[PDB]
RNA sequence: GCUUGAGUCUCGUAGAGGGGGGUAGAAUUCCAGGUGUAGCGGUGAAAUGCGUAGAGAUCUGGAGGAAUACCGGUGGCGAAGGCGGCCCCCUGGACGAAGACUGACGCUCAGGUGCGAAAGCGUGGGGAGCAAACAGGAUUAGAUACCCUGGUAGUCCACGCCGUAAACGAUGUCGACUUGGAGGUUGUGCCCUUGAGGCGUGGCUUCCGGAGCUAACGCGUUAAGUCGACCGCCUGGGGAGUACGGCCGCAAGGUUAAAACUCAAAUGAAUUGACGGGGGCCCGCACAAGCGGUGGAGCAUGUGGUUUAAUUCGAUGCAACGCG
């Protein structure tokens, strides 16, 4: 509904998951996917095809808002950083421009302590 | 790494012009970096361990390049 | 071998239709060293498919092969406390031994009475797209398609 | 008396040197909302945990505490410990050029005094993140561990205490002399800065090597070389830096510091192998790709056992068991 012509994608990748949400360009979320949710429990979600599929999920379930072009907002590392934008201008949309999004402090708080 | 799509462009130029920008960016690296907390003593030990393999590694294909081989 | 790399034998064309697909199945199907017993099973399988239905004998074997030949299969591999299953294609040359081993091994399976009828039977299904040496090619190439994030 | 040691004055240079006070941006967490749906998080794999009371994601507003990405460099400063955003106030040391001045005022230093990471202690604040103790989930023969989900003291501030570290170039301070090379950083002099230049001279520092020294490894003008002055310490391993005593401390404990008994060794560097859940290269029916078997059944045969008057003796991981 409401028609929505100018969205924004955001890609939450990361180590162990995926989370794309199309959000319109003033941060209401439209639908989301992710990649464990599409049967990729286990250690097939943090592979980047599982990822893809998050995105093809996700370029659905906004059929309804017609959506024409798409601001791609990339967080974090992960192998679905790539295969995830490359599957939302396959499934049809317009890429207006790619932008870097993550949270890289300026040596604030602690990290965890390093795994044995 | 911003990374705007021009006019009159393909778009897997413009993908590959966005790993150069992360890339020389640094920012995988620097993510990867701050996951865990390194020790201030692991952190000095490690930078003049690879500094003391930078000097070496310098001058051990100098005394290799006065050699012939066969 | 780790060192070596071996150039393939040569075999000889069956003496009925001449053709070297054929040659290499009554090769597969024998058991025991006895090509005499074999190669009557095989043209006695294709005179009653031929009869039975289709045109000709060498057309409808080939039929039959190509509904079961593999296109992509699965090769194991071991990383950490599980393995791990990469999916590869598969070259021409592996593609045809593959079809006539799973032909063979499904049709001895079957609870007809003679070998001569149940390759028959097999080669039937295989064309009409039925049976268990169809059903082992779309098993192969699911356990690619459900694994082929690890390629 | 003297100025070649030491120090004072004039002019500049560089610097995470120290103490106090403000301020900036990124990020984590939390609080109040909007959109929005069924998953999120984690792992080698899982589960505990969070979520339909609507999490995770995304946008807006706010409050808090800690640390300062890039620059950043075997770079710099400090006696050692140590010091990293930006700005102001107070402040110590070093170095260089040309002069002037004092005229041995110097070096070391038992007791003594001061400074001294982290943890820890006391009183009062603060508390985002992280995280001893603690609880749960896994792994396991067990796992009061590693791994996961949470989490208190502590980490932060003010003022006192503690006084120890592999507090380490395992190398005390000061002075003189003794072939070289390539670098880093910071001043300065001369000339064609006439053009990303050339030649000298000082301070600090990283690397490689010469004579020499060293048990060897190695040090090598910043000596572990050649000498002089002063101080600290050592005298086989264990018991033991322990007991008792003294001093210190709120406590934890620190410092000074033995004996009986016991062994003939303990130790350092290097050498040849072997080994590694260290690395590289290569091979073998070693695996992978395939075919046919053994393990189940009946029988033959050999061997362990039990049996018996004897069930003759031998071989008995691979490399004994249709073997002599
Ligand atoms: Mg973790
Ligand atoms: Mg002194
Ligand atoms: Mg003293
Ligand atoms: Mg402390
Ligand atoms: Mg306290
Ligand atoms: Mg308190
Ligand atoms: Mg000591
Ligand atoms: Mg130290
Ligand atoms: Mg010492
Ligand atoms: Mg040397
Ligand atoms: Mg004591
Ligand atoms: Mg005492
Ligand atoms: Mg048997
Ligand atoms: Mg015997």
């Amino acid at each position: 509904r409401k028609q929505v012509s100018d969205g924004v994608a955001h890609i939450h990748a990361s180590f162990n998951n995926t989370i794309v949400t199309i959000t319109d360009r003033q941060g209401n979320a439209l639908g989301w996917a992710t990649a464990g949710g599409s049967g990729f429990r286990g250690s097939r979600k943090s592979t980047p095809f599982a990822a893809q599929v998050a995105a093809e999920r996700c370029a659905d379930a906004v059929k309804e808002y017609g959506i024409k072009n798409l601001e791609v907002m990339v967080k974090g590392p992960g192998p679905g950083r790539e295969s995830t934008i490359r599957a939302l201008n396959a499934a049809g949309f317009r890429i207006t421009n790619i932008t870097d999004v993550t949270p890289i402090p300026h040596n604030g708080c602690r990290p965890p302590k390093k795994r044995r | 790494p911003v990374i705007k799509v021009r006019e009159n462009e393909p778009f897997d130029v413009a993908l590959r012009r966005f790993k150069r920008s992360c890339e020389k960016a640094g920012v995988l690296a620097e993510v990867r970096r701050r996951e865990f907390y390194e020790k201030p003593t692991t952190e000095r030990k490690r930078a003049k361990a690879s500094a003391v393999k930078r000097h070496a590694k310098k001058l051990a294909r100098e005394n290799a390049r006065r050699t012939r081989l066969y | 071998p780790r060192r070596r790399v071996i150039g393939q034998r040569k075999i000889l064309p069956d003496p009925k239709f001449g053709s070297e697909l054929l040659a290499k199945f009554v090769n597969i199907l024998m058991v025991d060293g006895k090509k005499s017993t074999a190669e009557s099973i095989v043209y006695s399988a294709l005179e009653t498919l031929a009869q039975r239905s289709g045109k000709s004998e060498l057309e409808a074997f080939e039929v039959a092969l190509e509904n079961v030949r593999p296109t992509v299969e699965v090769k194991s591999r071991r990383v950490g406390g599980s393995t791990y299953q990469v999916p590869v294609e598969v070259r021409p040359v592996r593609r045809n031994a593959l079809a006539m081993r799973w032909i063979v091994e499904a049709a001895r399976k079957r609870g007809d009475k003679s070998m001569a009828l149940r390759l028959a039977n097999e080669l039937s299904d295989a064309a009409e797209n039925k049976g268990t040496a169809v059903k082992k090619r779309e098993d192969v190439h699911r356990m690619a398609e459900a694994n082929k994030a690890f390629a």
